[PDB]
């Protein structure tokens, strides 16, 4: 008995060699392999396969290789591959990627993926499943920002702030032991993973280190606090001792040094370069040359992503509003023209496409959009396919190479940079079950269901008074993972080893899962999945033209993007 | 190049289900006055007592139909179905409690089937 | 007024439908949420008028045509579902493939 | 001095022999008796009776027969009677139904109903007061469902789910120890009573029993997990040992048996038959014959309630959407026609009226409406009065017999079936103070105030910025019973005896009141208040006609219902 | 805009009033929440116009008549209360027995 | 519809703008939140029409004049900022000193 491939894909989702369009982009992903045994596919419903004595095992207790949750028939899109599998979850972690069901009667069942009495079922047939997004440039300004992030598939927020204080409105900084303690307690109520950055500023070690010991997960060096040689040096000395990541927003004004001075202060130590293109901040005009160095883990923030016809007019005025610039102060006009540069924003698109910028991030509510990191990653990949063509590495007419390079920028690479990729950032066995289901039509635009620690936290779902959940209005809503004490078991507070060894969680009464930051100081550019390119980036001081391997990097801004007016009510 | 957001472009060819397993055709009659619908993965010998067929030929087998589909028998309807072999450990537990072990124990399965009035034990 | 949770939510659908209709009136091709809001509100106002579920299952397929909406929107909407108070109480209407 | 009965009822609510219309139905309830002493009625306000030295006692401490709360002048509608009384509450329980005030100066004061310094007053004069509704068919899919339930007078949710997972979207099942633990923790944040059902599926005892030991309050057998003879048998063996209730959604497809096979597996043991009419699920076409048996506690779900001109067109399409049926697959069309039957939906109205179906429930968000169990109970009673006339048992031209039969279906009978009627389900001394106040004009449509454990949890109330609380907009709002730690003291998590003996509440950190499930296995149809009829129900396999005592049960669908377009904005 | 909690809630009343007025314009007898929304919005827009509390206590009794509403709705509405910003600040208007 | 948090919030701005426009149409001088709502909605509907950020920075300065608003309102509004989905995705518009 045979099924044609159209009916097969309608029933079970696509299989090997089938392609799927990403939303309304030109991007196609191809199923590389499939873990199923054709005819023994798992499915749940009236008269379906996951029933007692059939695809559900009626014998085994939960401890005996039985799952808490099976996602059936998922199309996984991950740095590790684009492929078809069932995903098994237990104790809030991914324990099996393979083939679920009942070894009594089915061939090819992964031995720890038994569906038993204890197993919940999520149907992922016809869905794309990704890791939750890891946003490492978050300003904690307004708690309403969390649902915005969840609705676009973000599951981890790394950054800083105390709410809409000016320090927090400019910088990803929760300063000092008391503010860090207060925000770790606030974090108990946020239905998303969190790590808090301290102030990376001081000329003595102790005022910086005491933030790490208080529960900070890393540091932020920001020009607004003095991105001086001393603050850079002390922060990195603290980070090397504490095993945490340092983010940097460098001295745009070149007040105490040029880029080469900042790099000398860094002295080959590991650092995360935020908004490396520089519209969001940094040494005017050549900060983006940071992305060539082997000790730099470079991220973009999202408003420059990708280069469009409204980008420059929007950014010149955004900078005027953000900085309180006056059009009748020539120094303010010169500053804005030194900072907002079509030459570097255009080159930023191509540096992403080449694997020279490794990471995306938001800059949520400071100079970037909390719900648009995933959205703008795919808009950039789509623009680059249109302007540069399929990458050489591609095969079978698919965009799988470009799709792995781009999904890496907001999943695994930020996790690696932050020292948290042991817990989050990819769909791999042994990692926390932060999973996002997408309808292909909505891929990268609006998440269907966001799973946090193996329970749904957020869902596009309809009328709660209705007979079934699909009637209007369908909107983003918090689910049972966010309610009561379950918000503690489904989310991770990431903290320094020292704060954990010193018992800060018990001191503050933290009930959330505690994640350990580690393995941040022994990494570089070579560790960024699919985005590992080191090269000499030349930025012309007079023309701002960007050159890599003697070749000027330029592209046109586009008048239209996919994943825009087809989808959004405003 | 009309764009259907999220559309499939499926490869050429067909998917063969239950490849390499023995297939068996049998005649089955719903002797009851109410409809019976049978799913892809129920041990075939353990279906509704009022379905009449050679019960021996259901042992160690299930319907050779795509995973999650069913064969429908209207009241009084007789038709042929194709069976395939169970895989994995070829053990069945529960359902109608006719097997609770290896499907190899044909005599014991048929003895229980006959005692409980599953129609068609020869 | 004694608004219950659903009455408060469903006010939002009427509002999105009013926004969408103004956008259609100034000559825009409508997008996915606009099209869904227009057809949803139509169903709920139809129930209020005292139409039958059968009448609204037919009429809902003729509220918008493909020349009213952006490329791909017809294919994005498999069906539109709404519950509203008919003269005989709450009922579910599903309009299948509302736009061709 | 005498008061005419119109002025008396305007001031104090109605008294003996007075009748009250239920919303805009044809149904009239008559005050059967009154606990007051005429002239010593309790009331609260400027120059009123509950004042120090007068109707309020100024002597007694709280422990000395003083109430925490008095509801003055309530018209109680309960299986126990339709009558006028004050209701006294203390330590979150109903301690006195009778006559409140001050024995210093008043005649007929119930000795434990002193109004003292410690007493709060709710005026129930001109209100109908009922028990909170007990919904025993809840799918936990979307937390927004709780306010929907509260707004229509429901105070207990029994069922299952992990949120909008497909398992939960089809079945009232929280599967396995880990999912049960996670949802008990979620429950800490839900302002309503909860009991969780495990998966009633397996061929070994241990995988089923371990759910009971983990904190489940009962089990659900659902065809989607295999409603086989083995799963039915093991579930009931577990329930008989654990003293919990089993709910069943039987094998609609008749795959492993017909109705008589399911009844043989049950083997005279106690079981709750969900949506017994069968549109919501069960043996096609004769499942409703379950409601004749003495060991079956039969419930309806609400979308079939009552039979209307849009019912069949709505249900055929609802089933198509729910089941993903195809109109061009003859087997799908035959299935739908075997399951959606005017003959059984029409008979279901009359079986309710005769006391043969004992219970209502929602099927919230799976195939039923979270806020319409109470609403549709009274719509059904109204339709039956119009079509069948006053029941023979009625007297004085009132509908008191029909009103007690129908209020029992969503209060006391589900409580008895679930093993929780020691705590909830009726206005009786010694039970938890879950009370619903209704304006007669809004009776069964929109609750005025919902009291949970003696504190208001939910209220129709207006502008929070206003001088008084009555200005627009008046809407359903959560009240102080839902806020902070008070959500723990005002709500009950119902759990198995074994989970309680094994210390699960302490293990999980549960702060809510813990209720014990018990006395579920030693009950039958005879225990269903006012709905205790056993009889041979014949369902014709060819015509689907229903017969009781040789008589075909049929009625017409109605074009219009009360409690509909007069009240609802959508 | 600096919306406070009440300004956000009271937007809902205006919206329900717009919905109700459209339903009246296509010839429906109005129900309980529709009638309340129309008279409430009238009061709040009256305050915004600079009318007195006394003018709105009179006018509110003539916005809808029993021939505009369903059977029983006049008897269900004892009064309608609304607070709005008059030129002399927030005041309470109650319209007693608005519909006969 | 799949509404996200911002789509739900921004429905409120359109509604406040509809309320304000009705108040302007019956001859009221508009207040601070009314003026902000009108100019904000204009920007968001402009983005939906496919105008550029540059066009809306110019046009937004001519939506209301000081004779449309109360004494002091022009001086209270330093600028009005709105993000909306342009054909090239979300962009920020700021209209500086929208009312003179
Ligand atoms: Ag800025
Ligand atoms: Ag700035
Ligand atoms: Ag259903
Ligand atoms: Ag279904
Ligand atoms: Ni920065
Ligand atoms: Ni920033
Ligand atoms: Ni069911
Ligand atoms: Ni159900
Ligand atoms: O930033
Ligand atoms: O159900």
């Amino acid at each position: 008995m045979k099924i044609n491939r159209q009916q097969y894909a309608e029933s079970y989702g696509p299989t090997v060699g089938d392609q799927v369009r990403l939303a309304d982009t030109d991007l196609w992903i191809e199923v590389e392999k499939d873990y199923t045994t054709y005819g023994d596919e798992a499915n749940f419903g009236g008269g379906k396969v996951l029933r007692e004595g059939m695809g559900e095992n009626g014998t085994y207790t939960r401890t005996e290789n039985v799952l808490d949750l099976l996602l059936t028939n998922a199309l996984i899109l991950d740095y590790t591959g684009i492929y078809k599998a069932d995903i098994g979850v237990k104790d809030g972690y991914i324990v099996g990627i393979g083939k679920g069901g009942n070894p009594d009667i089915m061939d090819g069942v992964t031995p720890n993926m038994i569906v038993g009495t204890a197993t919940e079922v999520i149907a992922a047939e016809g869905k794309i499943v990704t890791a939750g997004g890891i946003d490492t440039h978050v300003h904690f300004i307004n708690p309403d920002q969390v649902d915005v992030a969840l609705a676009n598939g973000i599951t981890t927020l790394f950054g800083g702030g105390t709410g809409p204080a000016e320090g927090s409105k400019a910088t990803t900084v929760t300063p000092g032991p008391w503010n860090i303690e207060k925000m770790l307690k606030s974090t108990e109520g946020l239905p998303i993973n969190v790590g808090i950055l301290g102030k990376g500023h001081g000329s003595s070690i102790a005022p910086i280190m005491e933030q790490i010991d208080a529960g900070a997960a890393g540091l932020k060096i920001h020009e607004d606090w003095g991105a001086t040689p001393a603050s850079i040096d002390r922060s990195l000395t603290v980070a090397d001792e504490a095993d945490v990541q340092v983010a940097i927003h460098s001295d745009t004004l070149n007040e105490a040094g040029f880029l080469e001075d900042t790099l000398r202060a860094i002295n080959g130590r590991v650092i995360h370069s935020f908004h490396v293109e520089g519209a969001g901040g940094g040494h005017a005009p050549d900060i983006m040359a940071m992305a060539g160095h082997p000790n730099v883990l470079p991220s973009s923030t999202n408003p420059t992503r990708p280069f469009t016809v409204n980008t420059i007019d929007e950014h010149l005025d955004m900078l005027m509003v953000c900085h309180h610039l006056k059009q009748n102060i020539p120094e303010d006009v010169a500053f804005a023209d030194s900072r907002i540069r079509p030459e570097t924003i255009a080159a930023e698109d191509i540096l992403h496409d080449l694997g020279i910028i490794s990471m995306m991030s938001t800059d949520a509510l400071a100079m970037g959009r909390a719900g648009e990191m995933v959205l703008r990653t795919w808009q950039t990949a789509d623009k680059m396919k249109k302007q540069r063509g399929p990458l050489a590495e591609e095969k079978n007419g698919s965009d799988n190479f470009r799709a792995k390079r781009y999904v890496s920028k907001y999943t695994i690479n930020p996790a690696i940079a932050q020292g948290i990729a042991h817990e989050v950032g990819s769909i791999e066995e042994g990692k926390f079950a932060d999973l996002v289901l997408w309808e292909p039509k909505f891929f990268g635009v609006k998440a269907d269901r966001v799973i946090k620690g193996g329970i749904i936290a957020y869902a596009q779902i309809g009328d709660p008074s209705a007979s079934i959940p699909t009637p209007q209005p369908v909107m983003g809503r918090r689910m049972y993972g966010t309610v009561g004490d379950l918000i503690h078991d489904t989310n991770i507070t990431f903290m320094s080893k020292s704060s954990i060894q010193q018992g800060v969680p018990a001191k503050l009464g933290l009930k959330r899962r505690i994640g350990t930051v580690k393995n941040c100081r022994n990494i570089g550019k070579k560790d960024m999945k699919w985005n590992d390119v080191t090269t000499d980036i030349d930025i012309n001081p007079e023309t701002y033209e960007v050159k890599v391997d003697g070749e000027v990097l330029t592209c046109e801004p586009v008048k239209e993007l996919p994943m825009a007016q087809r989808y959004f009510l405003f | 190049n009309y764009i259907v957001p999220g559309e499939y472009r499926v490869a050429e060819g067909e998917i063969e289900i239950n490849a390499g397993r023995e297939k068996t055709t049998i005649r089955v009659s719903n002797t009851g006055d109410r409809p019976i619908q049978v799913g892809s993965h129920i041990h075939f010998v353990e279906v509704n007592k009022e379905l009449l067929f050679d019960r021996a030929e259901g042992i160690g087998r299930r319907l050779n139909i795509p995973s999650g589909t069913a064969a429908r028998f209207e009241p009084g309807e007789e038709m042929e179905v194709e069976l395939t072999e169970l895989g994995g450990n070829r053990e069945v537990f529960g359902i109608s409690d006719l097997t609770n072990g290896s499907v190899d124990n044909k005599e014991l399965i048929l003895q229980r089937a006959k005692e409980l009035g599953y129609k068609g034990v020869e | 007024m004694h608004l219950n949770p659903a009455e408060k939510e469903k006010l939002q659908i009427f509002l999105a439908s009013e926004l969408a209709l103004k956008r259609k009136a100034r000559g825009l091709k409508l997008n996915y949420p606009e099209a869904v809001a227009i057809i949803t509100s139509f169903i709920m106002e139809g129930a209020r008028d005292g139409k039958t579920v059968a009448m609204l299952m037919e009429e809902g397929k003729h509220v918008l045509t493909r020349d009213d909406v952006m490329e791909g929107v017809p294919e994005m909407i498999d069906d539109i579902q709404a519950e509203a108070t008919f003269p005989d109480g709450t009922k579910l209407v599903t309009v299948h493939n509302p736009i061709s």
